RNA sequence: CUGGUUAAUUCCGUUAACGAACGAGACCUCAGCCUGCUAACUAGCUAUGCGGAGCCCUCCGCAGCUAGCUUCUUAGAGG
């Protein structure tokens, strides 16, 4: 039917998104996702492209990550919706275009090097 | 075929030999495929009824491919163009309005081969990656063309270079490869049923770039390579590869059937582009722009296609035109020149319509355009 | 972890057993319950005497020492295939010699000057001071290539080292060899690899 | 329309009065601007026109840090945000627009570098280059606005809304505009 | 209707005891190879080798999966002493290939160890 | 020596030099190595059930190596 997975990936944590749609609900972790990430400028990130787009009913999501904290989980979610509607329409490749795609960003920890304190400000004395 | 310039002499007895047998073999084969040339298509050509009014112009202009545009091949419905660039991504475009119907991230660079099955289902191409991967075409509204039962077909020990399709699906590959050899694939389970090797001239020793199926019953099939051959390998019987030419000094790094499937043009990367006559089994035409002061930035190059009718070459080349040609008189009828106003780019690929009414060009400048002509004569 | 001790402690005792020793280096590999130990030397004559209780009684050893399961072993002579990417022998013959002395700067070049002549391309001879008794002055020499540190991981590098008790002070030791690769061919030194080709006229001719 | 921002505040409403701070203070990125935070590598070219910005994502940002220990941006962007509402309900007026008034006022026109050269030491005052300035100004309202929470029941959202106003007002009250007067007394008259 | 508890029943074939026959009908199936080197360049030639076997001798077995990684990494300043800077990382992987058959004959049994083509790779017959 | 360039006698252009080694780079390493895939399943998703929940509509759980593929996992190739 319809269910179209296009698999991102950009920081730790994997996100599979099989889009159905119908209503502007959100699921993660197949439970409702302003309660999940209650207290977060960082979740409405994630809000910006079920709203602004002038779609709104056209997106239910539903989306499931899983492992690593609170901050990192916005930027892969949004990927994959955007990805899957310019494979279709061409005329909506100005909306994955101008809306911001792709980094793997790849400055997730960086390796420790002896001696560092943390593990590249060398020591104090010596 | 091709008399060769006196060279200095040696004084070797074992060489002596070496000029005894292979000239023994050559001149006694020169002598029979030679005495069928009655005349030549250009002297004979002379008193012809002309042509008509050529009118080919840009009628719209398309854009899409992310990256450099590699390849196209045109459908048997006259409508579908499809197209393939070393991003990876394969498109099927509606060419007139120039609408996106389909789009696949498909896989390799160097995915230049972008194939139309003459059902019309399905595409092929391939490239870097060592496969061919198909697919096919639906009017679902979802389109995600990734999973829908694709396949990887083939494995090749390097990259693959070509694919065609024959007149059918069941015979869904013949290939020519970078792993050398040339394979015949059935479809469904993916084993190679029979494999085709031959030499350095003669076969294809090195990478075949193109090879391009014949018209007809599409018994054999021609290839081109590296090794600066035109090899026409018999598909049909026993396998010798049959039926050779090699007048080329450098690549023939394509090669195209004419529709009456008496030529094809050799377009190689040697700074000619050639006709050889495979029914005669000379060459019958030379393309050639012959005055030193007529030099673009790359002598011609890379790609040739065939009008319905055969009587006109349309080609691209390294150096950003097409020069059009009458095939039979051996005259330019005319100058294509496309696009910027400072600095070149490749053409690569050139493909004609089905019906013939127009053709696509795709360019390294990122951008296509689909020239036609309407009317028997010219517009109005 | 547990997998892994048994090849330490395994290959510490063939080192020890197979130090000072006049043959030439010493594999081990052991498969249930059974040890191949495969000497590449000419006087496997002492080590085996035939039937006896010489053969038995040096493994047998090991068995008890750390390792397992009732029987029994093998023993297989060899050869050696052009001495250098590893032996004993090789070693020793400098000891051999670093016994008694010789003009000390003799036996550097000259253990050098044999091995190049079959080819080596590079080898690397370094000795400890203490050269007439006096303070220390450690000694180089080093002909034609030769790397273990920087080129490629793989450039096949026999490396060793050995100990040398005069009567009056020591002398250390590290000859170093790189030649052609454990026999078969596989050729493969210091990258890039390059190689076009000449011509080309052409009409039969090429990959490359 | 539907404006984002915190989801209750425009932005491209915000005027910047000063021309050449103007061109250097972007409220507009590639679609529009927003603010949610994030890092993004432009480096550091020279001479001209050089970066995109976000003035929010510095202020926060000034925040974390100064001063002192211990804080995260997570809490840094909820300073920032109490702050912007606690400015709006005392100004009647867009607190990213009270932001650039009192950047404008606490970024000063020039500096004073301190040169050994010969036997001696001068000061013979500098330029000032306009991201530099954004941010000296940022710096001392977040500064002022830690040092008066440090030492005052005042929340800091409250003490950086306390010190923004008074910026954006030209009131030497505040730590930010009293520091801006103070460098340009002193870069004005070491000649 | 309603009533639902689930087994496998093909029949046959489960993961448990892969069932085939004769020899009373094969009641000993569940294999387990687990091979274990320092070094992946011969593991990987040897390891596809089973996999061709178990294709020729009956019924088809499963090809090589290979799981997680044990490293001890261990960086000692050597020493001087003093030495506490510059100091190492050499960091050893120990790398383990799990490779099922589909049924446990007899016969895979005996051809299989007879010629075993480990050098460094060492292999274990195992075992309910 | 010089002229230029660069982390780099790094490479080029000159030159009473023409080479040549050894360091560097290359290399094996890890970070994103991803990506469509080829490979298998730990596991993930997804399917189907079934214990229920809101009042197969929506939702949680586990079921069978039961079905297949995959971001996870994993090795390779290419890229």
């Amino acid at each position: 039917a319809v269910s179209y997975c296009k698999p991102g990936r950009g920081l730790i944590k994997v996100n599979g998104v099989p889009i159905e749609l119908i209503r502007p609900e959100m699921l993660r972790l197949k439970a409702f996702e302003p309660i999940l990430l209650a207290g977060r400028s960082r979740f409405k990130d994630i809000d910006m492209r079920i709203r602004v787009r002038g779609g709104g009913k056209t997106s239910q999501i539903y989306a499931i990550r899983q492992a690593i904290a609170k901050a990192l989980v916005a930027y892969y979610q949004k990927y994959v919706d955007e990805a899957s509607k310019k494979e279709v329409k061409d005329i909506f490749a100005r909306y994955d275009r101008t809306l911001l795609v792709a980094d793997p960003r790849r400055c997730e920890p960086k390796k420790f090097g002896g001696r560092g304190a943390r593990a590249r400000f060398q020591k104090s004395y010596r | 075929m091709a008399s060769v310039a006196e060279l200095k002499e040696k004084h070797a007895a074992a060489t002596a030999s070496v000029n005894s047998l292979r000239e023994r073999l050559r001149q006694r084969r020169q002598t029979l495929l030679d005495t069928d040339v009655e005349k030549y298509s250009k002297a004979q050509g002379r008193t012809a009824v002309s042509f008509n009014p050529t009118d080919l112009v840009c009628c719209r202009t398309l854009q899409g491919h992310s990256g450099k545009v590699y390849s196209l091949d045109w459908t048997p419905e006259k409508n579908w163009i499809v197209s393939a660039s070393q991003d990876g991504r394969l498109i099927v475009w509606n060419a007139l309005t120039s609408q996106k119907t389909h789009a696949i991230k498909l896989h390799c660079p160097w995915v230049m081969e972008c194939a139309f099955a003459p059902n019309g289902q399905s595409v092929a191409c391939g490239g870097l990656d060592s496969a061919c991967s198909i697919f096919n075409l639906s009017s679902q509204a979802d389109r995600d063309g990734n999973m829908p039962v694709s396949r990887v077909l083939t494995g090749h020990k390097g990259y693959a270079s070509s694919c065609q399709y024959v007149p059918d699906q069941e015979t869904r590959l013949i290939t020519g490869s970078g792993d050398q050899t040339c394979v015949l694939w059935d479809v469904t389970t993916g084993q190679r049923i029979s494999i085709f090797g031959s030499e350095f001239p003669s076969g294809h020793t090195a990478d075949v770039l193109s090879l391009s199926i014949n018209s007809l019953n599409a018994n054999m099939f021609i290839s081109g390579s590296c090794d600066t051959t035109v090899r026409l390998w018999d598909l049909r019987i026993t396998s010798r590869a049959v039926r050779t030419y090699h007048g080329h000094e450098g690549d023939i790094n394509s090669v195209k059937f004419f529709p009456d499937g008496q030529r094809f043009g050799t377009g190689s990367d040697d700074g000619t582009c050639r006709l050889f006559d495979m029914r005669t089994g000379h060459q019958l035409q030379v393309y050639n722009r012959e005055p030193d002061r007529n030099d673009n930035e790359l002598p011609i190059v890379t790609s040739v296609a065939f009008s319905i009718s055969g009587r006109l070459l349309f080609a691209g080349y390294s150096n950003g035109d097409c020069y059009v040609w009458d095939t039979l008189l051996a005259e330019m009828v005319l100058n294509l020149g496309t696009l910027q106003n400072s600095h070149e780019g490749r053409i690569s690929c050139l493909g004609l319509s089905s019906d013939g009414s127009a053709l696509c060009t795709g360019s390294w400048d990122k951008n296509l355009k689909i020239w036609a002509f309407s009317g028997h004569r010219k517009i109005v | 972890v547990s997998d892994g001790v048994f090849y330490a402690e395994l290959n510490e005792m063939l080192t020890r057993e197979l130090a000072e020793d006049g043959y030439s280096g010493v594999e081990v590999r052991v498969t249930p319950m059974r040890t191949e130990i495969i000497i590449r030397a000419t006087r496997t004559q002492n080590v085996l005497g035939e039937k006896g209780r010489r053969i038995r009684e040096l493994t047998s050893v090991v068995q008890k020492r750390f390792n397992f399961l009732e029987n029994g072993v093998e023993l297989y002579a060899e050869k050696v295939v052009n001495r250098g990417l590893c032996a004993i022998a090789q070693a020793e013959s400098l000891r051999y010699k670093l016994l008694g002395g010789l003009a000390v700067r003799r036996a550097c070049y000259g253990v050098l000057r044999f091995v190049m002549e079959s080819g080596a391309k590079g080898c690397e001879v370094i000795v400890s001071g203490k050269l007439r008794a006096q303070r220390a002055k450690s000694m180089k020499f080093k002909d034609g290539y030769m790397i273990s540190s920087g080129q490629p991981v793989n450039e096949y590098i026999d490396a060793a080292v050995r100990h040398v008790l005069l009567r009056q002070g020591v002398l250390g030791i590290k000859v170093k060899i790189m030649l052609d690769w454990d026999p078969k061919g596989k050729l493969g030194p210091t990258t890039p690899l390059p190689d076009l080709v000449t011509i080309h006229p052409p009409k039969e001719e090429n990959e490359l | 329309q539907v404006v984002k921002l915190f989801n209750c505040w425009s932005f491209e409403d915000v005027q910047v009065n000063d021309i050449s701070l103007a061109d250097y203070l972007a409220v507009s990125s590639t679609k529009h601007a927003t603010y949610l935070p994030h890092t993004a590598g432009r480096y550091s070219a020279k001479r001209f026109r050089k970066a995109q910005c976000p003035l929010v994502e510095r202020l926060t940002n000034s925040l974390m840090m100064h001063g002192r220990n211990n804080g995260k941006k997570i809490m840094a962007v909820r300073i920032v945000k109490h702050a912007m509402e606690i400015i709006h309900l005392l100004t009647d007026a867009n607190p990213i627009q009270v932001i650039v008034d009192a950047i404008i006022n606490s970024g000063p026109r020039e500096d004073a570098t301190r040169i050994g050269s010969a036997g001696a030491v001068r000061r013979q005052a500098v330029d000032i280059s306009p991201l530099r300035r954004v941010n000296q100004a940022i710096y001392l309202l977040t500064t002022g606005a830690r040092e008066s929470a440090f030492r005052n029941i005042k929340t800091i959202a409250e003490c950086l809304a306390d010190e923004l106003i008074n910026a954006a007002k030209g009131s030497s009250n505040s730590y930010a505009i009293k520091k801006k007067d103070e460098i340009e007394r002193v870069a004005k008259a070491n000649r | 209707m309603a009533a639902a508890d689930v087994a496998y029943a093909p029949p046959m074939k489960s993961g448990k005891i892969g069932f085939e026959s004769s020899q009373e009908v094969q009641h000993r199936i569940r294999i387990t190879l687990s091979s274990k080197s320092v070094k992946n360049l011969e593991k990987v030639c040897g390891d596809l080798v089973k996999g061709a076997k178990d294709k020729s001798l009956k019924v088809k077995g499963p090809v090589r999966m290979p799981t997680k990684v044990l490293h001890i990494t261990t960086r000692k300043s050597p020493c001087g002493e003093g030495t506490n800077t510059w100091d190492r990382f050499e960091m050893r992987v120990h790398k383990r290939v799990i490779d099922l058959v589909s049924s446990a004959d007899v016969v895979k049994q005996i051809t299989s160890i007879t010629i075993e083509p480990g050098v460094e790779v060492e292999v274990t017959i195992s075992d309910q």
